[PDB]
């Protein structure tokens, strides 16, 4: 689906500096907006819409994948982590970055799948939802596929294979080692409980497997950077404290 | 939510009628009620008061059924001082509680039950 | 809609107890609370004690501080009523009733009860 | 309903008088109007329309309340009663005014409730009307409420609190001394006998308790004045002596 | 000094709305600016600025007086507390407004007194500063005066008599029912540490003593409501938690 072939090595180094925040991408260009639609509007705003860094997660020979849910991840992060948490409501998009870094001697694809309503294995149609409040949200260490959602059934009862129906892109060692993903907000209602419901699901799979000549690192990392765009709460509730 | 002072004219002191929107612990402490959405009603000036209860939630129609824990305000007045009374006055007086919808209230698929 | 029924109530002695307990219907006790109001004959409604179930923090009247005692078992549905050191003024007109929490305050209860008479100093 | 707040002691003195009657309003202002309809047209006219004071009730910390009925109560009074008496027919409005004055040292609520077909106490729906002409009938020295009309049913089988959706005004001792009801004639038809159908129903009910300090008058008097409005009777009948 | 006499007793009620917040002035009039200059600047703006209660204290017969602190009274209010924990610096001005509420039966005076730098007893001028950090900064509940400041020595060495040298107003049971201070930041610096140094002393001590007639409340209670005005703090530093 993603069929780019950008230029391959590294070009421009191009700095995303917002507010306290700053990262330098790869390059910059090669972003993937979700259905073609930008986040938007239906209070920290510019103070509060800054990418914050995840927990890296080490990609190994044998990995089976790794999960996050959103907003759940970010429930930790300042501005972001109170602002949701002080409110009854709450809507918001998000830039999903995740860097992948190698050499010219390393080899494999990741998968990263964005997919709205991720709901994780439990068969039981006849009752969703299932596991726990606390491990369906694993917040920022995220959670690991395995070969309990099951890998090439993308852990929910579908075909891997068919997983590049949601937006995704594909980090393939040899071409980029970046994948943008700007995702709007995506449920049932103009705005609803951000602690009780996950808008989207972060998915990373291993799609080719992780090779390295001779030897070199046993392994390799990956870090998923996510900002928060257009996120309004209602309504200015209590301060607990 | 408005209500009516009935208590003897020559008394005064302070109060608090709070809000708390859908999902929080019923506040306990002035302290906290102080936090939310609150007027300072003072009984010796204006013998009545009224505080909109704001339409903050979640979704575009609020359930008017029997749920388990709906959200779901929560006004409450509190002793922002304490009564200060006048020579001898009966001390214990009320005050009366007036509940009303407002021009953006509606309601939708017609239900119903008699017996 | 919950109907609790107050249970543990009889006439008993001075100096002595009595538990008393409520049990749930229409929701579980877990999210309202539970506490108890002794109207004696001819007086208005009196707190005695009060108790949040999903953050347990008791709350007393000063004219039973010290010897009453109050419990909840949210998974038995029922609210536990421990009156210690009973004396002659502390037979009433008992009753429990659930709120918001755990505040004894002439109300900020909901659904009552029946009413169950504790007379203390039964025997003269 | 009615929460106002007009000055709270005594400002200026107005006197209404219309014809031979004079009364001395304790100002004139916070009137309320029965569904915003003032009294209309569809014979002594002024002469007639002027208002004549009922008997003075004592209102003390037992009292349960009071009731009067239109047109019943003003059926002795002169002009009124007799172009009333002496006409198959009969349709007139009221300005019905409640005093109730007392100190900066008493305390409580009344409310005055002005119900059209205020039929009272005989659950009998099977049959309203019930209690003889007579009963049913006090004329000017009215009838009380009791712990037979039941003081929180209103007696009539209807939660008092809910009485405010009639049109009424609630004589609050720190604020008013005055209630006053323009009601207009409310009635199936056009123009009905006077004699045998009742258009209105005045309660007033102890909303507070009434206290007074130490020591000082052990009850207090309320004062209620009537005055017909556009008030027209057919035809011309019998002048019987 | 503040020899005023507006009215007397009540005339109209204008509320003061700032934000979430929501006082019912007396009236409104009768406000001293400190030395002639409103606050003024060298972020939560508005939902920061805006008055918050503290706790209510007891006025009594034997009452001594009290006294505060500031910005410390204001240490555990909402977003003001924070945004002053959570930096280095912060200046920031106050409408301080103390309300004492009675009848035409009591009688007395309360001296509110704003005093800048108000370092408190401890006659060793070779090192003022003294008590430790905690008993000097008592928070909301504040700190009372003792016939360990000694009320006609102002608690610093200076005769009571003198303290109209500092700006203030005299809340006279017969006058006024409130006094309204605008204070300005006052410090030897631009900006400062709010956390270690206090720059304003609201004093509150018994001009006259309070007298009630035969037997009414035996005692009387005083309220301060503090606003903090053109507030910044420097800078965003970190957001522990």
């Amino acid at each position: 689906s993603p069929n780019i072939e950008a230029c391959g090595y590294s070009d421009r180094v191009l700095q995303l500096t917002l507010g306290n925040s700053t990262i330098t991408t790869q390059e910059a260009a090669n972003s993937v907006v979700a259905y073609g639609r930008w986040p938007e509007y239906l209070e920290p705003d510019v103070a509060a819409c800054r990418f914050y860094t995840l927990d890296t997660v080490s990609w190994t020979k044998e990995s089976r994948g790794w999960w996050w849910k959103l907003p759940d991840a970010l429930r930790d992060m300042g501005l972001f982590g109170q602002n949701m948490y002080y409110h009854y409501l709450g809507r918001s998009g998000y830039t999903v970055h995740v860097q992948c870094n190698a050499s010219k001697f390393h080899q494999g694809a990741l998968g990263v799948f964005a997919v709205p309503e991720m709901c994780l294995a439990g068969d039981s149609n006849t009752t969703t939802m299932h596991t726990s409040y606390q491990n369906a949200n694993p917040g920022e260490k995220g959670g690991t596929f395995t070969g309990c959602p099951v890998d090439y059934l993308l852990g929910n009862g579908t075909l891997l294979g068919n997983a590049f129906v949601f937006p995704h892109q594909i980090i393939n060692l040899r071409t980029n080692n970046c994948a943008t993903l700007v995702l709007p907000y995506v449920n049932s209602l103009s705005i609803d409980s951000m602690v009780k419901h996950n808008n989207w699901g972060i998915a990373i799979l291993p799609l080719a497997p992780l090779n390295f000549a001779s030897e070199s690192s046993p392994e390799i990392p990956i870090t998923l950077t996510i900002a928060p765009m257009c996120c309004e709460f209602n309504g200015l509730r209590n301060i607990t404290l | 939510f408005t209500f009516l002072f009935c208590g003897s004219m020559m008394a005064t002191g302070k109060l608090l009628v709070s809000y708390a929107p859908p999902g929080a612990d019923p506040p306990k402490k002035r302290k906290e009620a102080m936090l939310g959405t609150h007027v300072i009603w003072d009984i010796g000036l204006q013998s009545s008061c009224t505080m909109v209860v704001p339409w903050i939630s979640n979704t575009t129609y609020r359930q008017t059924i029997d749920d388990s824990f709906t959200e779901g305000g929560y006004i409450s007045v509190f002793y922002q001082t304490r009564i200060v009374v006048p020579l001898s006055t009966p001390r214990e007086m009320d005050i009366l509680g007036f509940v009303s919808a407002c021009n953006d209230f509606s309601v939708r698929l017609l239900r119903d039950t008699t017996h | 809609q919950v109907q609790l029924q107050e249970s543990g109530g009889g006439s008993v002695q001075p100096g002595g107890s009595l538990t008393l307990s409520c049990a749930a219907s229409g929701y579980a006790v877990s999210r309202y609370s539970m506490g108890w109001f002794r109207q004696a004959p001819g007086k208005e409604n009196e707190g005695v004690a009060a108790i949040d179930s999903s953050g347990v923090g008791t709350t007393y009247a000063d004219s039973v501080k010290g010897r009453f005692t109050i419990s909840r078992d949210n998974a038995k549905d029922t609210v536990y009523l421990r009156m210690n050191s009973l004396k002659p003024e502390d037979t009433a007109i008992y009753y429990c009733a659930s709120g918001f929490g755990l505040s004894l305050s002439r109300y900020t209860y909901a659904y009552w009860g029946q009413g169950t008479q504790v007379t203390v100093s039964s025997h003269h």
